[PDB]
RNA sequence: AAUUAUUAUUAUAAAUAUUAUUUUAAAAAUAUAAAAAU
């Protein structure tokens, strides 16, 4: 009897005569509530022994007492938010005030030098985008400062857009204010608080996108495409005229092939296929509106749809060297494309999907469909899978509910 | 096509497959297919046809396979795996080690028993069998199984009757042949020219485990090199015959045979003189072996301006006059070379020269000659990416502007902490060269102040930058902490330049470029510290030959005494025999040498190699290996997959049935790395596909 | 037990192969050229393609 | 084997013609030379040894019937494994096994404690039952000694 | 990290890092005699002890360590020192008006006076090295620092601050004299010198602004 | 702090606790920092009678 | 019965509800349990 100590959280054996316990299922150890007695503290409410008492206070001072604003303060606060045209004309000036001071990436041979740190401008940049709602990965603006071709184009595309924001006003703002201003009404939604809707992509709204691709140009130079795809396709809310719309629709599809998404590479290219031809087809931009909407199919393995778009690009646009080579690039896979044409053989090509299945993909011995099926955002243990009545699943033994015999079986209702 | 051999003459009785490939078409296969499974079916396919091939082809294929070997270390070290059945590990020699042990087993039958006439005819063949039999270290088969020199295996040496090491038991490959080759040198050589009498004398030294050559073997050629001389009368002056002495004197230095007469002539006859006109002193120059060696002088001819072989050779002779006698012949050789305006003779004479100065007792006279001859300049011109720095390190004044270099009694650079005074001048920073290469090169003696402010100084060794550069590269980064450092030597540079071009495999020579790109372009940026020849002479102990294996250590034994605050690390491979300078590299035992040898101010810095303390104060951190990611073993043989090559699998597929999914035809067990097709096998009743790349 | 085990003796368990062949082993794998996830050779997906042909 | 505490650098190659000399005594002098005790620089840590070549073993001597009444006894692990073997019974098997056993009695005497010192001095003696021995090139100098 | 900052860091362990007498003294105890007379302070019985103590800062013998030696770090570091120990409210009343701030703010002006004399004395040896590869964008704030510390810009530090400040001054005018005839820095990626006009003009502007000050 | 401390011309040092130590026992400890050289902690054995 | 544990807690009433918890791809001893005869 009584080999260890006398506390209930002791280590060795005990006896119920000498040291009579109260049967405490699971209590907290001497070093704090582990993650097992907290599975109750957030579901049961209190520790499962019942003896401990649920001091839920400092959470109440975390959520509620923080989120309390009386009625006579609620309606007035929004009248006190900042003028994000300012933290757009102030941060962009500060963001530059650091982007100028970031070291030129070293160039010593024998070993790749390490890119400059990013804590310098992470704080102002956090302000720029947070008002724009287009979140940029610091790597884009950390490899850009590193690349010898982009360290200057990027920084100066900021100095110039900063110019075309401290000269004009934040035009994607007024677009939201002119809603509250047009459709004749004496209410403009403030005096527009952005200077001193039927416009096209304004000056800034073009230079805004300008540095976004120049942001997304550092992404490709580091080859992180599916974050670049969130940079380009986010600027897609900034073009309202179909000239630049097709340009930025060419950028997104010029970043979806690498990113691995070969379906959306068509759509982003098919819009480049309906907005491109307005200019003289002699420049290398004329042909580009169609190639992506047909290269994305030479990448999607359906060569017969691709065999027609490169045909439709021949008629309109006279000679696009890229579109010309795809005409013959489709003659090397013949017949190995058309003879060997199965409807399902899709040999996954790039890394953007090789990487996106290392994450977000099913695993083995965990995260598979045999561990915890999720159903309506709620995790269900593998048994309770409403998408199968296979063995193990509790649906095998539901019954018939005293209602109609709906089964012909004998031992298996 | 499946052609190339023909079945034995009498078919239904013997089915053995002959051979009919041309030696070229074996070498082409040997080369275009360097994989082990093709490089085995070439050695074996050749050793079967070793009795037909001509004395010239025997010269070629032997001389050819050496391209796969390397004088440095383990000969047949083509291991398969290090099995870990028990606690410690043991090593398993691959099919390619058993292929040369098989090849050498077919040379010791053709040349010893069934054709003893084959090797006397062509003299250049024996002079190639010998050198081959040295590269394959057949006097020491244990290293064909040994991976870490510190961990010597006895796999090929020691067997136990319980049944361990039976099949790879006591190995005697050429010990039959290697000892018939000497029965051919004693008692013939009439058809041997002096270029081969030397090489044969160089074979029996190299092949021996330590270079001793069983002197009756050697002495049978020296007895024959005098008869080649007596017909000229020991007045030889062919300038190429004056080279075969500088080689005959480098040998008989590795062997250690001490014959003054060859030095009594190669030097010029200065000894046997300075032995005339004595008032009262010794007669050291003679050391007469007159009945054994012939009186020899060269002539009134050149008698001066020797070659590199001679200077690295006279290093071993401990005689005081011979060095001052050979210190002008280095000036003249550095005069004639400079005036001739040749690069190769200008570097060769220096890297073979420092070995001479590193032996004189007067370190001052050794340091004087090192700056009057721009040693820190001409040496570094050679090293691949060093030409940039050699320029800057040769700035017009501060190449070596007579630094304080205050040596005390005993020769030890007791300038430490009294050269830390520097004469108070701060060893200036940025100088000139507007392109902002303006940061001055960091010679040690000029920058000994920095190493004091350093937190942990690093030493580089030519191994740590071999097999990968991912360990130096990290230290290249930490250089810009200000607290750290990095010290490379002009020896470690040179000893990297060798393995930069003279490397067994391109995967290794490519490194020593990328391993010298950084250090030559981290020195020009004023981050690392180059210990130049002028300072390797400063730190080394006078009289001891301190190569890069000891410059890594005498530096860590200098600064672990003359600046004890800072750490010291050693970028090297755990396989270097210099990871333990106590076990290897220790000096002759002596009663006076203590364990306090390291810190005592009166002892030479290499006296501390007789202690485990020097290894204790010098750390040896593996800074950072490449990642531990496994290589693609999906293409190698797998004892688990092997059971699936022929496993019936009908009920596995439904629509897309193939003929035999698992079986890669032509390969061994579906292993796309173990390729065998079009290599010579025999299976008269099973198909085989011809060779294609992958 | 007859005594307690010093640490050099609890590590003795980790020398032999029965410990390394149970914990410290890494499996060869590869991306299914279709299923896009890592895989061992032999065990296949559920997709009708990853199941008809056997990558 | 390089392994500091070895010292193969100042070696001298002796030669002890065992002809007519008593086997319990040739095992003594040869031990002072393998253990390197004849050296004025002898420190027990260093195994500074000098190779001995004890040729002509089969001509050894054993005073009296000590060829018939001296056992080389060794008790193995198997129960009932105790082995007794005379000298005239081990001399049937291998004459060098009786000299290598009488050396083991002398090297052990001062070096039983550590395995590295028990066995390493034993590998320095080359027991040859007759004249022939492959060490002509090691110049075995005939050590002078009077029992 | 024992000894604190070998070369780089400001922090150290002197007279406020005590001697703990109750613990198993870690290393350097070569001999067992080192319990009653450890005799540290002796340089060899100290490198044994000092090395194995609190990590001689190395991040982990292969982990990434910081690049503090370079002008691209020290000088934008010194920017934050005086931009904190002397907020602009002191800079305005000093730069604009000559009137006395107050005793308090005059202490905060001298509290940070001898705070520059610290980060200088610690990180001066580093400043001279990366002066070679230092860039003009960073060689241009070296005078713009000693203003917010309110010190007239023009071994011991004074000998070495002079020669360095003279050394940088030329390298600034060289570059500024290298700008008037500026070669093509990028004929590609930015062959049009935009933002380079104003930013390098304001440099030449703000360079001579401090000259009359200094 | 109760400790006398001497700084030798090679960077080395030494301390000598003088807590509760009388004046005569401080001078004695004073004279013992000037004496030694603080260079080697050698055990006076028969092997280390001669340092060189 | 310390329990969500060896358990139909049954004073009474009863008779065709499939009325809703039991992992594992090896070998021995043991443990339950098992065709043929003095």
């Amino acid at each position: 009897y009584q080999r260890g100590s006398w506390a209930p959280g002791s280590k060795h054996q005990k006896h119920m005569s000498l040291n009579p316990t109260m049967y405490l299922y699971r209590f907290a150890g001497p070093h704090g509530p582990g993650p097992y007695v907290m599975k109750y503290w957030w579901t049961l409410g209190c520790f499962p022994t019942g003896i401990e008492r649920p001091f839920r206070l400092p959470e109440f001072l975390a959520s509620y007492q923080q989120q309390h604003v009386p009625i006579e303060v609620e309606e007035w606060l929004q009248c006190f938010v900042k003028n994000p045209y300012e933290e757009l004309k102030d941060a962009t000036s500060s963001l530059l005030k650091c982007l100028e001071e970031v070291p030129i990436r070293e160039n010593t041979r024998g070993y790749r030098s390490i890119e400059s740190g990013v804590s310098s401008f992470a704080a102002p940049l956090a302000q720029f985008e947070r008002q724009l709602n287009v979140r940029v990965p610091s790597l884009a603006v950390r490899a850009a400062l590193g690349s010898p071709a982009l360290r200057e184009r990027l920084k100066d595309d900021l100095f110039e857009y900063n110019e075309s924001l401290s000269a004009c006003g934040s035009t994607p703002h007024r677009r939201l204010a002119r809603l509250a201003f047009d459709e004749p009404l004496t209410l403009p939604g403030g005096i527009n608080n952005s200077d001193d809707p039927n416009p096209s992509t304004s000056d800034d709204e073009k230079k805004l996108i300008r540095l976004l691709t120049t942001f997304s140009e550092g992404c490709t130079l580091k080859e992180d495409y599916e974050s670049a795809f969130s940079l380009l396709s986010s600027s897609l809310g900034f073009s309202h005229d179909d000239n630049t719309d097709g340009v930025v629709h060419s950028n997104a599809s010029a970043a979806a092939i690498l990113g691995g998404l070969y379906k959306e590479a068509e759509f982003h290219g098919r819009q480049a296929a309906l907005l491109e031809p307005q200019a003289m087809s002699s420049r290398k931009s004329g042909g580009r509106g169609y190639v992506l909407w047909a290269t994305a199919t030479a990448y999607q393995e359906d060569f017969d749809r691709a065999s027609r778009i490169v045909e439709k690009g021949l008629e309109v646009f006279p000679d696009n060297a890229d579109l010309k080579s795809i005409q013959e690039k489709l003659a090397g896979a013949v017949p190995a494309a058309s003879s060997a044409s199965p409807l399902c053989t899709r040999m996954v090509r790039s890394k953007g999907q090789q990487a996106r299945a290392l994450l977000h993909g099913s695993g083995r011995s965990f995260d598979n469909e045999f561990d915890w099926v999720v159903f309506k955002n709620k995790l269900y243990p593998s048994k309770m899978n409403p998408s199968s009545n296979e063995m193990g699943s509790v649906f095998r033994r539901v019954g018939d509910f005293g209602g109609h015999i709906s089964t012909s079986r004998s031992l298996e209702p | 096509d499946l052609v190339g051999y023909h079945v034995h003459r009498h078919f239904p009785l013997l089915d053995v497959l002959g051979c009919d490939r041309s030696v070229n078409d074996l070498l082409a296969q040997f080369w275009n297919r360097p994989q082990r499974e093709a490089r085995t079916a070439t050695v074996l396919d050749f050793a079967a046809t070793l009795q037909r091939h001509s004395n010239e082809e025997l010269t070629r294929v032997l001389y050819e396979l050496s391209s796969l070997f390397e004088w440095d270390g383990n000969g047949l070290q083509f291991i398969a795996a290090k099995v870990l059945k028990y606690g410690r590990s043991y090593t398993v020699s691959s099919e390619l080690t058993k292929a040369f042990v098989q090849l050498v087993d077919a040379m010791t039958v053709a040349f010893v028993e069934e054709q003893p006439h084959r090797l006397a005819e062509s003299p250049a063949l024996l002079a190639q069998v010998l050198h081959f039999l040295a590269l394959v270290k057949i006097m020491e088969p244990n290293k064909w199984y040994t991976l870490n020199p510190n961990a010597p295996q006895n796999r090929a040496d020691y067997t136990h009757p319980r049944g361990v090491n039976r099949t790879c038991g006591h190995v005697t490959t050429g010990r039959a042949l290697l000892d018939f080759l000497e029965d051919m040198v004693t008692s013939f050589t009439e058809g041997w020219s002096e270029d081969d009498i030397l090489d044969v004398m160089a074979g029996f030294s190299g092949v021996m485990p330590d270079g001793k050559a069983s002197s009756p073997v050697l002495y049978a050629l020296l007895d024959e090199l005098w008869m080649r001389w007596s017909k000229v009368g020991f007045v030889l002056s062919g300038s190429e015959q004056a080279v075969r002495l500088e080689r005959l004197y480098m040998l008989l230095q590795v062997m250690d045979m001490q014959r003054d007469a060859v030095l009594d002539a190669l030097l010029g006859g200065q000894l046997r003189a300075h032995s005339t006109a004595p008032s009262t002193s010794t007669l050291p120059t003679l050391f007469c072996e007159r009945d054994d060696t012939p009186p020899l002088t060269l002539a009134q001819s050149l008698t001066q301006t020797r070659g590199p072989d001679f200077f690295s050779a006279v290093s071993r002779d401990k005689r005081a006059m011979v060095k001052a006698a050979a210190l002008r012949l280095l000036t003249a050789s550095l005069a004639k070379a400079r005036d001739d305006s040749d690069a190769v003779l200008h570097q060769a004479l220096v890297e073979s020269g420092t070995e001479l100065l590193q032996s004189l007792t007067s370190k001052s006279a050794a340091l004087s000659f090192a700056q009057r001859e721009q040693f820190d300049v001409i040496t570094l011109r050679a090293v691949p990416h060093m030409a940039d720095v050699a320029e800057r390190l040769a700035e017009q004044r501060a190449e070596a502007p007579f630094f304080p270099l205050t040596a005390s009694a005993g020769g030890l650079p007791d300038t430490a902490a009294v050269l830390a005074h520097l004469s108070s001048h701060p060893a200036p920073y940025i100088v000139l060269c507007k392109g902002r290469r303006v940061h001055p090169v960091r010679t040690l003696v000029s920058n000994l102040d920095h190493v004091a402010a350093v937190e942990n100084v690093f030493l580089l060794h030519s191994s740590g930058v071999s097999k990968c550069v991912d360990a130096l590269v990290a230290v290249a980064r930490r250089l810009r902490s200000g607290k750290d450092a990095l010290i490379v030597t002009a020896s470690c540079l040179r000893a990297l330049q060798a393995a930069a071009q003279y490397g067994a495999t391109e995967k290794r020579r490519a490194t020593a470029d990328r391993a010298l790109d950084i250090v030559s372009y981290e020195l020009e940026a004023g981050r690392a510290i180059l210990m130049p020849v002028t300072d390797e002479l400063y730190l080394h102990d006078a009289g001891t030959y301190c190569d890069e294996d000891l410059m890594l250590w005498t530096l860590a034994a200098y600064l672990a005494r003359d600046v004890p605050l800072v750490k010291v690390h050693t970028i090297m491979s755990s396989r270097s025999r210099a990871r333990n300078p106590q076990h290897a590299l220790r000096g002759e035992h002596s009663p006076l040498t203590s364990t306090d040898d390291l810190y005592n101010k009166s002892t030479p810095l290499l006296q501390a190699l007789r202690s485990k303390e020097l290894r204790a104060v010098t750390h040896h951190p593996v800074v950072q290996r490449p990642v531990r990611d496994p290589p693609q073993t999906l293409y190698n043989v797998n004892p688990i997959r092997a059971r699936f090559v022929y496993r019936r699998d009908k009920a596995l597929f439904d629509k897309y049935h193939v003929t035999a999914r698992n079986l890669a035809p032509g390969f061994s067990q579906g292993a796309l790395n173990s390729d065998l097709r079009a290599l010579g096998f025999y299976t008269p009743d099973h198909p085989q596909v011809p060779y294609t790349p992958l | 037990p007859k005594r307690k085990k010093n640490p050099m003796q609890l590590r003795r368990k980790t020398y032999g192969l029965h410990f390394k062949e149970r914990y410290l082993k890494l499996e060869e794998w590869y991306f299914c050229p279709l299923c896009a996830e890592p895989k061992k050779q032999g065990e296949w997906c559920r997709r009708e393609d990853c199941r008809q042909i056997k990558p | 084997m390089s392994k500091q505490w070895l010292c193969r650098e100042g070696e001298r190659w002796w030669l002890l013609d065992a002809r007519g000399q008593q086997l319990p005594h040739v095992a003594k002098i040869a031990a002072q030379y393998m253990t390197g005790q004849h050296r004025p620089d002898f420190t027990p840590g260093m195994m500074t040894g000098d190779h001995v070549v004890i040729t002509n073993i089969k001509d050894a001597v054993m005073t009296g019937d000590n060829w018939i009444r001296v056992p080389i006894t060794w008790q193995t692990a198997y129960p009932g494994g105790k082995y007794r073997v005379r000298l005239s019974e081990m001399y049937e098997r291998d004459p060098c096994m009786v000299m290598w056993w009488y050396l083991k009695d002398e090297v052990n005497r001062h070096f039983v404690r550590k395995l590295k010192t028990r066995t390493a001095p034993l590998e320095k003696a080359w027991l040859y039952e007759d004249s022939v021995h492959p060490h002509a090139e090691k110049n075995p100098r005939p050590l002078v000694w009077t029992d | 990290c024992i000894s604190g900052g070998g070369r780089g860091d400001l922090f150290t362990r002197h007279a406020s890092a005590f001697k703990p007498p109750a613990f198993g003294v870690l290393r350097g105890l070569t001999h067992s005699s080192q319990t009653t007379h450890p005799q540290t302070g002796q340089l060899r019985a100290r490198k044994l002890i000092q090395h194995a103590m609190h990590d001689r800062t190395l991040s982990g013998s292969g982990h990434h360590r910081t690049a503090v030696a370079t002008w691209s770090y020290l000088l934008p570091s010194l920017r934050q020192n005086v931009e904190q120990a002397v907020p602009d409210t002191l800079y305005e009343k000093l730069l604009t008006d000559e009137v006395p701030l107050t005793p308090a703010e005059s202490r905060q002006l001298a509290d940070a006076h001898r705070l520059l004399r610290f980060e200088l004395q610690k990180r001066i040896g580093l400043l001279e090295d990366s002066l070679a590869d230092a860039a003009l964008p960073y060689l241009l704030q070296w005078p713009a620092l000693f203003q917010r510390a309110w010190l007239r810009l023009p071994g011991a530090l004074v000998p070495r601050l002079a020669q360095l400040t003279r050394h940088v001054i030329r390298c600034v005018e060289e570059d500024l004299g290298r700008l008037e005839h500026g070669s093509e820095p990028r004929e590609d990626g930015a062959p049009r010198s935009r933002r380079q006009v104003t930013l390098e003009a304001a440099w030449r502007a703000q360079w001579a602004s401090l000259l009359s000050w200094h | 702090e109760s400790s006398i401390t001497g700084i030798y011309r090679d960077g080395s040092e030494k301390a000598y606790s003088i807590r509760f130590l009388s004046s005569m026992g401080i001078n004695v400890r004073f004279h013992r920092l000037v004496n030694e050289g603080n260079d080697y902690n050698h055990s006076f054995s028969a092997s280390h009678l001669h340092l060189q």
